[PDB]
Parts: structure tokens; C-alpha cells; sequence
């Protein structure tokens, strides 16, 4: 998706699932004040035809309970329901179109659920720690083809540390707000 | 606008239930990739079948590219494991743990097989499982599948009861089943020389052995042989004599396979569609 | 004379051998009297043949009476135990002790079917045992049934060694064997799908388990499977795929069986003394 | 059974003993006289069916395992099964019917399993003839024959654990054949062939 000329970019229409980062996307000049985003959380009852009556969706975000919330689900639900409406919302091949999708998982996700998100979204996820001090307070993995966010990656962090940090354990929304940067060059800056 | 030969992907293939009932058909088969990891379920194949099919191992090794360089597919078929998804078991770990979760690898290899957009070539794909399984992962199943399923009880071409759901797309999967008179409608029909059978139809079979001792031989309670219990799911007599199993192993694998005249109704509308005699 | 079905007396009768042998050459059989006390043995012979075959129980429960009533007899045949003649068993008990004196049943009734001096009747008889014995009990042996062995080796007409004498007086017994077109003498001719022989002739078989891994299988060694068993043996395959049976009691039964082939020259002669189609 | 045979055309018996030897027994009740019309031997493992027409026709023939205590080179059944076939090369063929009389004793020496196996043999149960004195148990013999009065000879007094036990100690003492026993079993052919005073 080669970049758009100032003039020409419209606002995002974001689809954001099980969380809602309505207002961390206001914050950087993604939405305006007063509604482009449709958050949803229970999709369990949604079908091709809701992901398409809802308004062309240029990003699909995902995202796992925090780490101390004890869980509704199944980890693997928020990773699968994800993956199939994420299906539902893609450009059909005839008309490409800036599209764009994030799944980020706050060390809810097995070990062995590990491996099928990665396989699921065709993508090693990406380490974002939260680290003061020397010593690793909280990270998340996330999974996306947004273009800088593989760089973002702490390959210091290991698996060791991170399932040693989840067996010790809000969502840090504050380690995946500023991978959405890359996109202001797709979308138009409310100021 | 020519019929050439079928082109199939089979995951959780099994005893090689598909390519049989396809083979026996009398359709053409070209391809036959099959997913499997139970040794003994692969000896029965490649015996029976004479190497004909090609085994790929473990469902969750195949790629995208593995799918387009092995494919083009023209029909995909499956039966992901049914232990964790049945009310048989108090352990029942539901379809998003255990081996339940293993249908999401059908869902995701089905949409890798699919043909692409403006190709409008015949794709068929049908998936199975049990129909004993709580409402909401019946539904699940069903929104990931994007379609409703057809209930076929084997009971009514087969001497046992067998209720599975099958989602697809298969040319008349709606229509009524209609057994043939070569079908063994009643366990009588299945049972080896002097052996009487106490029921007509016996209750479904699963991997594990009143109605656990069917036939009275010589006035005297008895089990069912691995040649009485492969008559009632339609398949031929030793089909399973592979290999030194033993009646455990044998049931084992006719225990969770399909009962092929179901699977012959299904697939019997392809003929008009691919190469045949 | 006008040629009748032909009446038979099979004791230590096994897997039923000696009926398949006379049906196999389109020989009537108008009585075939086994006596057997392997419940397995009688579970294959009693289904294979479709209960054509009278079963009777220990070989010493049969009376004078017994045999004045069953018969008369026209053939008489019989392959008593080997554990206690064998050579290679260092535990042997001899020919008048343990399993060994089982063979004076046969010579005690075979008297007893006999006919009479003034009866002209066609009569024929068989013993059948082992190669590996002491000099001592051949001896014995004949000197009871009053005549020498021949010594015909499975070899020639299958894909094992099997040395065993042959006492009687069938037309032709000494006649030389030549094998047949059918007849499967080398080992890779009896292996299933993609199985390799190392040898090509294997070692004489027993009722126990590199001559214990003949085969090679996509690189690894195999042992063989029960239906490659049965058809070194002669058998029809899945002969032995009877009442649940697996690997060690499959092997139990064909151990201590016949080589069909033999036998089917043994008695091929005997058409013209009964009954065909 | 067979018929009466008058006195002036009772001929002498002609006796095949196996085994054992019983002419000093026979000798003393007038069936035989000092000289051979008994044929003697013990080791039959190598005499075949014309050997038994070549030394008869015979009689009577006459088997008996090893005394009790002399422990044998065969096996106990051995004796019986060896009697089995050579009494079958000497019985007349059905043809020609005549006075023919066989008679098998065994010493305590077969076993439990070996008794059935005599007894399905020989189409009869042994008879037990006891030697027993100030009212206990000496010695005992089994005897199966088709003689006429063998049966009546019977002391059904006398158990199996009596007979098992007598077998016990006196093996374990480790005496010679005590034909006293069987002595008298011959006495009813007397009336079938000669009688040498
Ligand atoms: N991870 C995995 N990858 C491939 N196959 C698997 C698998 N896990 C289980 N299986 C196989 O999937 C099968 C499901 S039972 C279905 C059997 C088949 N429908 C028939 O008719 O025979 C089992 O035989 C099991 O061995
Ligand atoms: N006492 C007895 N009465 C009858 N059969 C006996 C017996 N003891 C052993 N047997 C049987 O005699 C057989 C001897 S092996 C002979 C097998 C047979 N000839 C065949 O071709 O298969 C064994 O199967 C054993 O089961």
C-alpha cells in the first residue's frame, strides 16, 4: 500500500474487538471528537453480512483481556473470532484498498496457543516490553502487518521472562498505541 | 468443459474411509493428499490402497504454500476428533482446548483451498463431527463454517445408530437418504455363521468396548468380531486385518471412522462432475 | 463300483486343513468327524466351513462305539502334538509321555476304523509329525502303523521350510512334488504393499514369536503380519481373522498347521476314488 | 467267548510271554512240560508284525510291567502300549475264530494317567488282585484279560490310596514278581487245551 498525498486522506474506519482503543486512537489524531469506530465485544452471534453492513473497515484490532482479569473465554477464543471476522472485513481481491489488522495477546495466550496464533496469522509475533529500571514489569505480543511493527521487537525479552512476568500477574494500552503511527501517512490528522 | 480426475484433500483422513467410497464409485482419483499421524491408520491406507494416497503427517505442518503446490484441490474432506467435543466424556474439554480446537485447522486449510476470486471452477468441501455436542459449539462450528448442517443418522442404511452433522457443499446433501438392499440394514445381516443377533440395530460404536454383548453363539453371550463390526460400518470384510492389530486397535479405528454408506449417499452426486469408468 | 462323497475322520484336526484340502479339489465330503479341543482351532474351522464339520472333543473320549456309529470312515487322517517329540526342545517328554503319547490315540483308532478283512473297501489313512525327532520315536511310529514315512519338505512348494515325515498308504505318496503356477514359492511373493524379503525362503515356522525381522519396510525391519503368515502357509488369506483373534494366537494356529500345498498333493489321487463335481 | 473243548482233542498251548516270563508258573499247573511252546521275550521294540506268525500261532499272550521297587528302562506306559501291538499281530483273523486268550498285569507301576490309558487300550477296567496277610496289605497286582472268571477275582476292599501307598514304601524300599498272584487266573483254560500230569 504505497502512501497517500495529504489532501486525499479521509478518516479511518477502525473495527476494534473484545477491547475498545477508541480513545487511544483520538489521542493521536486518528478520530475526531464526536463515529468512525465500532467496538465490539461479545462476537460470538456475528456473521459476513453484520462485518459488511458495518461500514468498510480499514483496521481490525484484537485484543486479549489483560493479564490479571480472569477470563471469560478461552484464550484461543479471542485469537480464533478474531481471525474469522478478520476475514469478513478484508477488501475482496478485485478492489485493494489500504486494509489493516492488529491481534495483541498481554501474556494471555498459552504456550501452545502460541504456536496456532502465529500459524493462524502467518506472522512470529512481536515482543513489547515495558521495562524500568533493568527489570521487565509487563510486555504484550501482537500480531499485524502495520509497517514498522516488527522493528518495535526486544529480542533481550525471552520466554522464559515472559511466562515467569505472567505467572507473577488494566490493559497497557500505553506499549501498543505507538505502533498506529505509521498509519497517519493512510489517514487523515483531526488536530 | 472435460471431466478429469478428483483432486482431494483429506484431513483427519483416517482408515482412507474417503478414497474408498470414491474408488468405489467408480470415480477417477488424481490426487489424493491425506493428513494423518496414527500409524496404524496409515498402514490400513497404504495397504489397502496401494500407495496411491500421499500422506502429509500432522494437520498443523501444512502450509499455505504446502496447500497451493500440492493442490490445486477439488474437494476437501474431514472429521476432526470428537473425544473433546462429545457428552460421552465428563473430561469433555470443549471445541477451543484439547483436540476439539483441531476443527479450526479445517476451517483454516479449507479457506487456503478454496479457489481464489474470478475461478469459479466446482469446489466441494464437507466437514463431520458429532452430533452430541453442546448447542453452543455446534453453532460455533457453524459460524466459522458459514453454513448449517445436515443431520444423516447411519441407522437408516447402516445396522447401527451413528447421528454426525455434516457441513459442506456437496450436490444434494439435503436430499433423503435412501438405502440400497446391497446396504445391511440390520445386524443379522452382519453377523459371521451361526450367530444370532439379539437387536436389530445396535447402539452407536465408539473407540471403547446387556447391549455390549449383541449376539448369543451356542445359547451364550458374546461381543461382536472385528469382521461383524466392519460389515456394520460398511466396510469390506478384513479391511482392518492390517498389520497384527489386535481387536483393540481394530476398534479403535472403526470405532471413530465414518459409516461409508453415509459417505457413499454423499459423495455419490460427484460422478457427474469428475472423470469416470 | 460307483465312486461315493468321501466320509473323513480328522484327528488333532487344527484349523480344519484337511477339509479345506478336499473341498478346495472339488472333492464331496459327505462327513468330516474333527476331533479338536482348541476352541480357537474349532472357532475357525466352524465358520470358515460353515458348520459342515462335526466337532468332537478330546481325541480319548472316542469310543469303539463311537466309531462303529460316526463312520464307516474312508479316510483317516491326523498330525498329533510335536512339543514333546521336537528335537530343539529341551524340555521334551518323549513319545510315551506328556503330548508324545497322544500319537497312540491316532494308531489306536485308525485300527478301529479299519474294515474288516472280508470288506475290499477303499481305505485310506495319514500320520503326519515332525522331521526332529529322536531315531528312536520314528522308529516306534512306524513300527505301530507298520510302514516307513515320506519326508516331504514345504520348501518346494512354498516359501518356508517345513520337513515333516507322512505315514500312510494315499495313492501316490511318493510320487515327486512339483510345485504349481499358484503356488507362492518365494517370500516376497506372500508380503503385502511395499514389504521387501531379505530372504527368499524362511526359516521353519512355530508357535513362537535377523530371522525374527525377514522384512524391510521403508527402511526399517519388520516382522511379518498374520495375513503374509497365512499365505506362506498356503491359506486363504484372512483364514485365521476369526472370533477376535490377534497376533500371538493367529501365529498359535498357523505354528503348528499344515502346509496346505503339500497337502493338496497328498491328496490330489483321491479324486478317483470319491465323489467330484 | 469260545466253546467247550473235549478232552481228547485239547491240545497243548502255545503261550507268547512278553516281558516277563511266565513258564515256571505255567509249568506247575499242567500247561506246559519239560522239554518250547512258549515264546519268550522282552525286548519287542524291533519285532514286527510276520515275527508274531513266524513263532506262532500262540494261545495265549502274556505281558506284565517290571516288578514294583526295580525301577524300569522304560516307561511304565511302554509295556502297555508294546503289548497293545503284538497282541494285535497275534490275534486270529476274524476268518478263522478259535480258543485265543490274552492277559496283562502291571505291578503298581503305572501310574494314575497310565491306568486310563490301559484301561481304553485293553476295553476294560483292571482287576485288583491284593496278597494281604494278618489283615493288611502285602502287595497287590492290576490284571486286564478276557479269561473267563478274571472279573470274580476282584476285592473291591481294597481303595486306591491303599494301592498308592503300597506303592510308595515299597519302591521306596527298593523283591521280584510275585506270580502267585496271577497263578490261579489260568486255571479256567484248563478246559480249552491240555493238561500234563
Ligand atoms: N493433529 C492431527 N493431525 C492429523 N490427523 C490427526 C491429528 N489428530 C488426530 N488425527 C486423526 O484424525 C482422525 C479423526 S477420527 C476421523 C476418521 C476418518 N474420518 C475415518 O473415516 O476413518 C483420527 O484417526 C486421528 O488419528
Ligand atoms: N487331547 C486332544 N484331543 C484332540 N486334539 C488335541 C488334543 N490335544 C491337542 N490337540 C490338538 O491337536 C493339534 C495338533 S497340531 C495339528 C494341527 C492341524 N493338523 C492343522 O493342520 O492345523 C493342536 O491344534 C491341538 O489343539
Amino acid at each position: 500500500f504505497e502512501t497517500v498525498p495529504v489532501w486525499r486522506r479521509q478518516p479511518v474506519r477502525v473495527l476494534s474487538l473484545f477491547e475498545d482503543i477508541k480513545k487511544e486512537l483520538t489521542s493521536l489524531g486518528f478520530l475526531e471528537s464526536g463515529g468512525q469506530l465500532k467496538h465490539v465485544v461479545d462476537v460470538t452471534d456475528t456473521v459476513r453480512k453484520d462485518v459488511e453492513e458495518w461500514g468498510p473497515f480499514d483496521l481490525v484490532y484484537g485484543a486479549t483481556p489483560p493479564l490479571g482479569h480472569t477470563c471469560d473465554r478461552p484464550p484461543s477464543w479471542y485469537l480464533f473470532q478474531f481471525h474469522r471476522l478478520l476475514q469478513y472485513a478484508r477488501p475482496k481481491p478485485g478492489s485493494p484498498r489500504p486494509f489493516f489488522w492488529m491481534f495483541v495477546d498481554n501474556l494471555v495466550l498459552n504456550k501452545e496457543d502460541l504456536d496456532v496464533a502465529s500459524r493462524f496469522l502467518e506472522m512470529e509475533p512481536v515482543t513489547i516490553p515495558d521495562v524500568h529500571g533493568g527489570s521487565l514489569q509487563n510486555a504484550v505480543r501482537v500480531w499485524s502487518n502495520i509497517p514498522a511493527i516488527r522493528s518495535r521487537h526486544w529480542a533481550l525479552v525471552s520466554e522464559e521472562e515472559l511466562s515467569l512476568l505472567a505467572q507473577n500477574k488494566k490493559w497497557p494500552t500505553k506499549l501498543v498505541k505507538n505502533c498506529f503511527l505509521p498509519l497517519r501517512e493512510y489517514f487523515k490528522y483531526f488536530s | 468443459m472435460r471431466r478429469r480426475p478428483i483432486r482431494v484433500l483429506s484431513l483427519f483422513d483416517g482408515i482412507a474411509t474417503g478414497y474408498l467410497v470414491l474408488k468405489e464409485l467408480g470415480i477417477k482419483v488424481g490426487k489424493y493428499v491425506a493428513s494423518e499421524v496414527c500409524e496404524e491408520s496409515i498402514a490400513v491406507g497404504t495397504v489397502k490402497h496401494e500407495g496411491n494416497i500421499k500422506y502429509v503427517n500432522d494437520v498443523r505442518n501444512i502450509t499455505k504454500k504446502n496447500i497451493e503446490e500440492w493442490g490445486p484441490f477439488d474437494l476437501v474432506i474431514g472429521g476432526s476428533p470428537c473425544n473433546d467435543l462429545s457428552n460421552v466424556n465428563p473430561a469433555r474439554k470443549g471445541l477451543y482446548e484439547g483436540t476439539g480446537r483441531l476443527f479450526f485447522e479445517f476451517y483454516h486449510l479449507l479457506n487456503y483451498s478454496r479457489p481464489k476470486e474470478g475461478d469459479d471452477r466446482p469446489f466441494f468441501w464437507m466437514f463431520e463431527n458429532v452430533v452430541a455436542m453442546k448447542v453452543g459449539d455446534k453453532r460455533d462450528i457453524s459460524r466459522f463454517l458459514e453454513c448449517n448442517p445436515v443431520m444423516i443418522d447411519a441407522i437408516k442404511v447402516s445396522a447401527a445408530h451413528r447421528a454426525r452433522y455434516f457441513w459442506g457443499n456437496l450436490p444434494g446433501m439435503n436430499r433423503p437418504v435412501i438405502a440400497s438392499k446391497n446396504d445391511k440394514l440390520e445386524l443379522q445381516d452382519c453377523l459371521e455363521y451361526n450367530r444370532i443377533a439379539k437387536l436389530k440395530k445396535v447402539q452407536t460404536i465408539t473407540t471403547k468396548s446387556n447391549q455390549l454383548f449383541p449376539v448369543v453363539m451356542n445359547g451364550k453371550e458374546d461381543v461382536l468380531w472385528c469382521t461383524e463390526l466392519e460389515r456394520i460400518f460398511g466396510f469390506p470384510v478384513h479391511y482392518t486385518d492390517v498389520s497384527n492389530m489386535g481387536r483393540g486397535a481394530r476398534q479403535k479405528l472403526l470405532g471413530r471412522s465414518w459409516s461409508v454408506p453415509v459417505i457413499r449417499h454423499l459423495f455419490a452426486p460427484l460422478k457427474d462432475y469428475f472423470a469416470c469408468e
